């Protein structure tokens, strides 16, 4: 003596019902050591994957686009470079954390962000690495970076530099479509001795902290 | 918390995979080599990793316009023949599974076992068929999954729509991948120009 | 209260479901001792059946398939015979293992071959058996397969020989449509005493190991 | 081996089954404390609101419908107000009370009435608060009144007053769409000094005491 229920017979697609095997007695292939096993997505956002900073039309189709241009002959005033720390958009947007946070709703945890100096080892120079929160506005000049959170970091001692902004929203999570922005300035003149290339490149990477999470899985044409 | 960046919640969701669509009056039957390839979202997915291993649910949603009408779908499984013909012999086999199923009745159902010789699918393949400059390069190599077969059992004008949801299941991921950058092409191919 | 799901109602073919039985009251005759039972298609791979080496068509409706000729009127230089060890081809494929293992899509394990000697008490002959495994090529001479893995098997002193070839395959099971060829050769001439027939014949055997697999059955035209 | 019974397959609307998540894997935003849970709705009916006692065409369109007049220039013989104790009638029909009550069919327990005196620190007066039983009929005069269940309330003395009305039916419930009168009358006139209000308002409000109840839900148009 049953009742079958409103439910009864549908074909919901996220069901989740036991169904039968087609092929009783066949046994698959025994399964194997494989190095590399993914369990969770989380695991790649924590990979240091390298922004595509430099997003002008004469660089978007080459290696280019994740280079800065530090050099000697330069107006030592302008902001070096700016990242907007939404994963939702340029630059962010393509890197490996900001194409997996593009197959979910929401995001939240710490982005870790880093920089690498790749001029010559006879190369030195200071930069001020400043991170805005969200709505305050990105810093106008070098002195209003330096009243803010800010590391001055010497290229010359210290080859790469880490930034962690953690989470600041008033919801556990926000939307994948501000966080701050991260921006660059000159601290001193690009100093070289003689025989030394009076220009470098600096490359910018980021993120995910062991805290990050990706809620509420959404498929959508930012692919074709 | 975080269950759903798991590899069974971001790779094991329902999807259609395919859509069979035949017309009767050989003829009255239609076939499917069973991919991930043919659609670029699903591909996508699975293409973030270089193996991937699982078992696989089919869920056929049929509709059909002109009593009620009898579908015969047969799973093929790896190096099996495939029909030729509404009435071939292949039909009749006891080693392809099949699922008799006729109109209104509930969606067929069944899960095709992780089928392959190797441990795992290979999601890319650097490697070959033979020495040939014919030779067939990348995961169309390897990876014959089966072939999803569809016959109208009733004797006579209709037109069929079979969407094949599949959903894998118990799945394992290895060695991670880039994501696609630039639009699919083709099947199984890596080939990106316009 | 139940829901049905999307499997309900189905006939899936390869179903294990109970059913009524259409006769209660009814006792089936009582299961006498019969002797010969087979539990596993295992047991009758593991006999050894005559493997129709001499398919030429001359000798393909007869019992001369099974025979191999070994005479003193020879090319000396000449294979004696070649066996491909692939069951799914000929002329292992008519064996009952070839036609066991046509039922099914793949194989694995040990192929054991053997080869027995018909002549006369008073004949004596050395044959050269040689494996080559899969890939490397079958030999075009005697001392080529003398440098592989081989048998000098003098059939005066013993009128059996055998080889067991191991499974050696990338992966754990092969398709049933290399694993390498038994080539055999003439190490010496064919040696009789007067009043003795100055030929013989072999006869070649093959049978599984207790490892022998097979997997993912299959119904095909290879009988019509 | 099943049967479906009578009910099977039914939509109906007052069903308790379970039924398929549309979303497994998604995890729900976590419940945070917030102030203010309400468990029950008669959490609600125990606070007291003010009643629109003074129903009249000039005075429904504003703060004025709450205020009863007290003054000098009056005819003392008169009621100050009456209110019938039925919750399904004007006044008490539009207070929280009366508007939880109107979506269910049944109410039964006890009611608070208070009364809050408004004129200054100066102003003095005895009103005769009185409850008539239902069947009884209102009573016509304060000499009545006072023969009846009655406080004589000095608003000098006390600026509130409170009378809890007890249930009281023959059923253990009663329908939503009597309960007897509560009539108020001058003991005295208004007695004030010089540079005073010759007049005051007073707030009658109701509530349901701890034993209140409320059965058999209903939606109908008594909100368009």
């Amino acid at each position: 003596p049953v009742m079958l229920t409103p439910g009864s017979g549908q074909f919901l697609t996220t069901d989740d019902t036991q169904s039968p095997s087609a092929f009783p007695y066949f046994h698959p292939t025994k399964e194997i050591f494989i190095p590399g096993q993914v369990r969770n997505l989380i695991e790649m956002c924590q990979v240091d994957t390298l922004i595509p900073v430099n997003n002008t039309q004469e660089n978007v189709r080459s290696v280019n686009m994740y280079t800065v241009d530090l050099r000697t002959q330069v107006d030592l005033a302008k902001e070096v470079f700016s990242i907007p720390v939404d994963i939702a958009s340029q630059p962010l947007a393509t890197t490996l954390i900001g194409e997996l946070a593009s197959y979910y709703t929401h995001w939240t945890g710490s982005l870790r962000f880093s920089f690498m100096f790749c001029g010559s080892a006879s190369s030195t120079l200071k930069l001020l690495i400043a991170y805005t929160p969200p709505g305050v506005g990105k810093p106008k000049s070098r002195r209003e970076a330096m009243l803010g959170t800010h590391l001055v970091w010497d290229v010359g001692l210290q080859s790469t530099a880490s930034l962690v902004v953690p989470w600041v929203s008033a919801s556990h999570f926000r939307f994948t479509t501000s966080a701050g922005y991260i921006t660059c300035w000159y601290q001193t003149n690009f100093v070289v001795p003689d025989s030394t290339p009076d220009n470098a490149k600096m490359v910018c990477m980021v993120s995910a902290c062991k805290d990050f999470c990706l809620r509420l899985a959404r498929d959508t044409n930012l692919h074709t | 918390t975080r269950d759903e960046t798991s590899i069974e919640s971001f790779l094991g969701r329902s999807g259609c995979i395919a859509m069979i669509e035949f017309n009767t009056s050989g003829k009255g039957f239609k076939t499917w080599k069973v991919s991930l390839q043919e659609m670029a979202q699903i591909r996508r997915k699975y293409e973030l990793f270089t193996y991937t291993r699982f078992d696989s649910e089919i869920t056929i949603v049929t509709a059909a316009a002109a009593g009620h009408i009898v579908l015969q779908f047969m799973y093929v499984p790896p190096g099996a023949p495939v029909p030729e013909k509404r009435d071939d012999y292949t039909w009749q086999s006891g080693t392809n599974a099949s699922v008799f199923w006729q109109e209104g009745q509930p969606y067929p159902r069944f899960t095709i076992p992780f089928m392959s010789i190797a441990s795992a699918y290979y999601m890319f393949y650097d490697g070959y068929d033979g020495d040939s400059a014919a030779s067939k390069y990348g995961s169309v190599v390897t990876n014959d999954m089966g072939t999803i077969c569809v016959r109208i059992v009733t004797s006579n004008d209709s037109n069929i729509v079979c969407r094949i949801y599949h959903k894998a299941k118990h799945i394992k991921a290895w060695c991670p991948r880039p994501p696609r950058a630039v639009a699919y092409q083709h099947t199984h191919s890596t080939n990106y120009i316009p």
